[PDB]
């Protein structure tokens, strides 16, 4: 993570390296 | 969106422990 | 007679019959497209002060069947820096000219005259001093003409010495060193100091065909006395004179005027007149007034053409319009046309000048006196400009506004905030209102504030520079889409962005890593200059309308490196006396520094051994004949709307994605100021080669240049080569006589060759005898004589030419 | 299986395994941020045939290619849409190859393949063969052409036209484009390439089988295909029809129209009597205040609404018919109650697809208070105000800027049908800037005279009276080059305005004298009056004259170039040249002239055995200023002279000139000349007018011919006769003609060998007819003779036999 302002691709794996595995979701379910 | 909270203001963990592990 | 100004003669010689009576010509000379419809003659003709030209004079053989009196063409004013012109003569066979003694200013050239021999058989350092800038070209080559002429005298042609002369009939007469610098008259008697070309008689100022310095009642003078002035450069004449000439007729005709004791037409740069139609410039306090003005009340502008009605006004008395539609580098010459003007006394309109970025082609006006103020008193008004981006408001100009307010609308690229500025430093601080000087239509697509990019290195070669830039992050980082990087050469630091487009570009692009400072590598450059270079980064602006900025270094000047410095250019060198050299050069054409002195060097170059060998008694020779500029179009929107495309979708998956939980040795000297230096103790008749070096101030470093290099030839020692003492003759069997004389002991170069003429009553018989031959048996054997007595003489032809005959030789040869 | 709505696979590859039965999906099919990228080929699903909406992948990092997974997807109908796209393919960071080898028609959508690093065979399959539109299509960003080289098997493969290129066509690097040939036309076909029956769509498992197709082109019911489905069947999702047990038992129905959907349309609404009666208005709700409308899948949200209480912004950058899809989806709107505003809209041409708006009450505006807004709609040419159908404001200021393709006036036609004049300045509704490119609207104004010379143009235009003669302010005349008349006043303003006022008296119609034109050439004139556009709008009237044609006069042109010459054989001379620099007209032909020039008797004066002297010897880099100045002055240099040739030169029309005319080509051959005799060749240069009035000037040049070999030897033979002294003479033929002069002759002899050697001048020939050699030795003696002409030594002589008596 950066304090700066998150887009774009580096959205994307700053927010993978945050989250890691099991943790992120989208659902059909709902 | 979430590019409205981080693309325009900025977002700190405790805005993204929402769908993390 | 002194014919008047320049004299024309085209279509016809019955027309060239004007020249009869005339002794000097004013002025240029013009004889054009001439074609015979015949002998004529003009001796007459001796000065023409300015230059002389001719142009296809069809059937005429050679200018020596008109003007056989031509002596001086004191160049005056000059054809653009020639003082003669022959331009496709097409049936000319020889310039002739023979009385022609002296060109006192310019060039010579002589060009296409298809049959134009005689060229390289004058020694034009003689008659002109600046022999580097003639210009021959594509005449009938040299190596095919006869230049035959009588056989007089010879000098030496640069490495070369031959005979000089204008004609077969002529040859090109000069006067002796007994007279060093002096005129001579036609038997070598020195002449007045004062006088040029030719003489009627010896030292008598009175008698004289030209005069150097000044001409004044048939006395040659080297300035003429107080009470009378300067005319046209050659002759002086009284004050009420040139009180009594008109020029030519115009709005400005008036009498001449009389400034440091010359007379002119007009005051030159720097003085102007009284106003007395007077006769007497005066000092002008700064800048002077002119005060023009014109017929409508407002002087419309249409395009260059236009103002250049305007060119040479400073204070117009008038309204003013400018309405360029369009038109190339327009404002280039709007500055020399108008950008003089500083005072006007109406308003000043712009309307649809699309042409125009910048109004800096106004150079110096500081005063709009707003006589006609308009509707609610504007007095300054532009409208519907759709692409000035700057007023003349630098913060290194000001400006003041006498009445009248201002008005702009309809300027899509101009920041309201440059307006406030402008409107704060002409004095019309707070006179305008709301509605005058509008905020919505001004600027609306102006970038008008920017962030800053920073400079984090240099690096700089002689022609290389490589520079590099921190990472500039806009916002959102993908606005950013490029670098562009301007360049140009500028040794002074008045430079702006606004200067032209005079700037060069570069397309250097993002970065393809992410943890490297961008760069550039500006190749192509040439040493010890000043270029300047500024930065901009290609943005993408759509919603970004005040979202994203620009980014602009500062013009930041530097210097490449310092070279050694170059060849040193048009190497020529004579030689006036034996045992030494004069040399004329020209400064390198690359310094790659400040010049700080010269270096000459030159060496003994052998004479060549195969001149020794061969038979020159039995020879012969023959005649004959028989990296790219991807501005385009790509780069406007092709590249712009195609990554503002890519980054509206990305803001659609992440938006519908993510949810969250609820030989000989080498000499050297050095000259110090000038490009000339007479070498002496040298040998009498030896060829040189010369190498010369140029070497700034940082070549103690680097080393001295590369080496031009010419060969010089010494003039012969007079007298060295004639046979030094008496011959002898003994009697051989055969009616043979063998003859054996001494040779020279310090010979011009060399002795090739021998003649001997021999007769019993005349001496009919020549025989040639070569060196070799001399070498093998000291003489010649002359064999089966007739009976009776003989006399003879013996010539040495060395390189430099033949000898002086020997003290006749006699001899008798019996039967028995 | 039929999968119910939707089915989104994410988190790892594991989770894949819910596809793992099903063979046709009812919704999309995500598959996303499988960061783990490990398992990889481990699943495998050859059921899925059929997708009813888009299909989407987005970073799975550990797929080769999607040949893999999805073997046998057939279509993808793209009932819905994702932004305008039916297949999208986004940073697949590890994806080599799409596959779909069995893909055969996608219906509604186009694609988008963005991003993808290693991504090859992209454009090296035809897309038209596989859907319409191929211009919708949008590949770009992928990996750079020329670094992988796409290929298949043995490049020996199926081809066609690709675009304007022709090559293979390769899914992935093992399978060809599965292509069957153009027979069956519009009919699907099965494997081996045999037409099936035409509601089969993609592929079929028998030939002309309705039961084998795959999918159906049309329709779906019982296991058959069908063009409509049968009777008392519900078309459902667009793909099935059903009946009342399915669709009263889905998740919360009604029915309508034999459409099975979630609610009633506009005009029909709910009955309480039985639920499936939707018996003879629909609101969209707001939760932005601007719904911002860019591509179909936003619009769609509209779709059936006939009042939308909301913001519009329109801001559709790209589409080539997306009008026609807005209409469906937006053409039912009556209301909107918010403000309306466009922006950057370049792909709109016309607002005719709004086709039942009627309303904008303004009960939001924007900024300033303005209702409704257009700005910088870069081919709005359009706009749906036709007195046909009515648009009313009920509140707020309108505004216009940056229209170019629009034509003012119709905006003004707009502005009458509202009624709305009495609220807007000139920034509001200017000219200056809305619409300058659109034309509709004139009088007439005729060209009373025209007046033509060499240089000059003069033309007169009747006086202009509008209905008030305040109105107008000038007149502008636009003029060019125009060689051809596909011309239009719209060709980038290359044209050149001038302008003229009217003259203040009224009896004299005004005019123009244009000077400074190219003679002999065709310009372009028309003229447009310039009016005060404001207080009654469109009744200023304006005026445009009609495009005019106008060639001026001419004159004479320039001669040969390059003139060059030489011998390639003797009495023959190879000319050759170029046409003239400025023809200034059509050329016609050259002339070309050649003469004699003499012999040198100039030469044949000199001795040759005398004296002679001795021989001497034996990616556009820039420019710098200093350099533009030079190359500056050299021009001014040129140029003075020019215009002293002129003056119109005009050539009207020891040995003579002997001429020809060139008929084609600009190189001749001249023969049958003197041997080694120099000539002069001269050559002008004609123009189509040159037969009137002259022909230009000449280069020229000079020639020596080939000598005839062996010609200056001694014709003859030799002859020696005694002499006194022990003298010989010898006597021989001169050389009748000679290569250009006989000069010289030479004497080798001696006693026992020719050692002895001598210069014989030629005027001593003349004199005698030979030598005398004088004083020679006792003993015989041989002796052969060299005459020396212009083209080199001749040949030497046959031997001379003679002797010396002691005695
Ligand atoms: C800048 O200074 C130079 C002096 O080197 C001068 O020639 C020039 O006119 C000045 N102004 C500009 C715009 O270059
Ligand atoms: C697939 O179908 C089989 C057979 O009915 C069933 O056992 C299995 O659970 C199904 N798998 C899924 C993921 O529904
Ligand atoms: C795909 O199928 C649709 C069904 O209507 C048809 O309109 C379209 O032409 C087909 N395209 C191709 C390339 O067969
Ligand atoms: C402009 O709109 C605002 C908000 O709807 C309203 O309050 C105001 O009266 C309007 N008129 C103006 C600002 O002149």
């Amino acid at each position: 993570f950066v304090n700066q302002h998150l887009c774009g691709s580096h959205l994307v794996e700053a927010l993978y390296l945050v989250c890691g595995e099991r943790g992120f979701f989208y659902t059909p379910k709902t | 969106g979430i590019v409205e909270q981080c693309c325009t203001s900025i977002c700190s963990l405790y805005q993204l422990e929402n769908y993390c592990n | 007679e002194i014919c008047g100004p320049g004299i024309d003669i085209r279509n016809d010689y019955q027309q060239l019959k004007r020249l009869e009576n005339c002794t000097v010509i004013e002025g240029y000379l013009h004889i054009l497209l001439i074609s015979k419809a015949r002998s004529y003659r003009f001796p007459k003709l001796t000065v023409i002060t300015e230059y002389l030209l001719l142009f296809r004079v069809a059937g005429l053989e050679s200018l020596g069947d008109l003007f056989p009196n031509l002596t001086v063409i004191r160049g005056w004013k000059l054809f653009y820096n020639y003082a003669l012109v022959i331009f496709e003569m097409t049936n000319l066979k020889d310039i002739g000219l023979y009385n022609l003694r002296n060109i006192t200013r310019g060039a010579i050239r002589i060009e296409k005259n298809a049959d134009l021999c005689y060229l390289s058989t004058v020694d034009w350092s003689l008659i002109l001093d600046a022999v580097s800038n003639n210009y021959i070209v594509g005449n009938k080559p040299p190596k095919e003409c006869g230049d035959l002429c009588p056989g007089c005298e010879k000098t030496t042609i640069n490495n070369e010495y031959n005979y000089r002369c204008w004609t077969t009939n002529r040859c090109q007469k000069m006067c002796p060193s007994t007279c060093g610098k002096r005129a001579c008259t036609e038997n070598n008697e020195c002449c007045h100091p004062e006088c040029l070309g030719s003489c009627s008689a010896p030292d008598n100022d009175t008698a004289c065909v030209a005069c150097r310095h000044y001409y004044y009642a048939g006395v040659c003078v080297p300035a003429c006395p107080p009470n009378t002035y300067r005319f046209e450069g050659w002759r002086c004449v009284d004050r009420d004179f040139c009180a009594n000439i008109l020029s030519a007729e115009s709005s400005d005709s008036e009498g001449f005027v009389i400034h440091d004791g010359e007379c002119m037409q007009e005051c030159p740069s720097g003085f102007i007149r009284n106003g007395s139609q007077s006769m007497y410039c005066i000092p002008c306090e700064g800048p002077c007034p002119k005060v023009c003005e014109e017929e409508k009340k407002t002087k419309t502008i249409d395009s260059v053409t236009s103002a250049q009605m305007l060119q040479g006004c400073t204070i117009f008395k008038g309204n003013l319009l400018i309405n360029i539609r369009r038109g190339n580098n327009i404002a280039s010459e709007l500055e020399n046309f108008m950008g003089l003007i500083e005072v006007v006394t109406g308003y000043v309109k712009i309307r649809h000048s699309h042409a125009l970025v910048s109004l800096s082609f106004l150079k110096n006006l500081r005063l709009i006196l707003g006589e006609e103020q308009l509707e609610g008193n504007y007095s300054f008004y532009v409208l519907d400009n759709q692409n000035l981006q700057q007023l003349w408001d630098w913060d290194h100009r000001n400006l003041t506004i006498k009445a009248g307010k201002m008005y702009f609308a309809f300027n899509p690229k101009l920041c309201v905030s440059e307006i406030y500025r402008m409107e704060e430093v002409t004095g019309t601080k707070g006179r305008q209102s709301k509605g005058d000087i509008n905020t919505r239509n001004n600027g609306e697509r102006a970038s008008c504030e920017s962030d800053v990019l920073h400079f984090t290195s240099t690096t700089t070669s002689k022609n290389r520079i490589i520079i590099t830039w921190h990472r500039y992050r806009p916002p959102d980082y993908r606005d950013l889409i490029s670098f562009t990087v301007y360049y140009k050469e500028a040794p002074f630091k008045n430079v702006t962005e606004y200067d032209g487009q005079s700037w060069n570009m570069v397309d250097v692009d993002l970065p393809p890593n992410k943890d490297v400072e961008p760069g550039i590598l500006l190749h192509g450059l040439k040493p010890w200059t000043q270029y300047a270079v500024y930065v901009k980064a290609v943005t993408l602006t759509m919603v970004e309308n005040d979202h994203i900025r620009g980014a602009k270094s500062e013009i930041l000047y530097i210097r490449t490196n310092a070279s050694v410095p170059s060849i040193p250019l048009d190497v020529l060198s004579a030689s006036n006396s034996s045992s030494q050299l004069i040399v004329k050069w020209n400064p390198p054409s690359l310094p790659n520094g400040n010049l700080s002195y010269y270096i000459v060097r030159w060496q003994r170059q052998p004479q060549d051994g195969y001149l020794y060998r061969h038979n020159y008694c039995s020879k012969d020779k023959i005649p004959i004949r028989k990296c790219a500029c991807p501005k385009t179009e790509a780069e406007k929107q092709a590249e712009k709307e195609e990554a503002e495309y890519r980054k509206v979708f990305e803001n659609f998956l992440h938006n519908s994605i993510f949810v969250p939980r609820p030989e000989y040795p080498f000499f050297e000297s050095r000259v110090d100021n000038k490009e000339r230096t007479v070498i002496s103790n040298l040998r009498p008749f030896t060829l040189y080669r010369i190498d010369i070096h140029s070497c700034n101030h940082e070549a103690e470093k680097l080393g001295c240049s590369a080496s031009n290099f010419v060969f010089a030839r010494t003039m012969p020692a007079e007298g060295a080569d004639d046979i030094p003492g008496p011959v002898t003759w003994e009697p051989r069997p055969e009616n043979s006589i063998f003859l054996k004389w001494p040779e020279p002991e310090n010979p011009n170069g060399l002795i090739l060759m021998y003649e001997i003429k021999y007769g019993s009553q005349v001496e009919d018989q020549r025989e040639c005898v070569s060196r070799q031959e001399y070498r093998k048996y000291g003489g010649a054997k002359l064999n089966r004589l007739n009976p009776g007595n003989y006399t003879a003489r013996i010539q040495a032809t060395s390189l430099s030419g033949n000898g002086s005959w020997t003290d006749p030789v006699f001899f008798y040869v019996q039967a028995k």
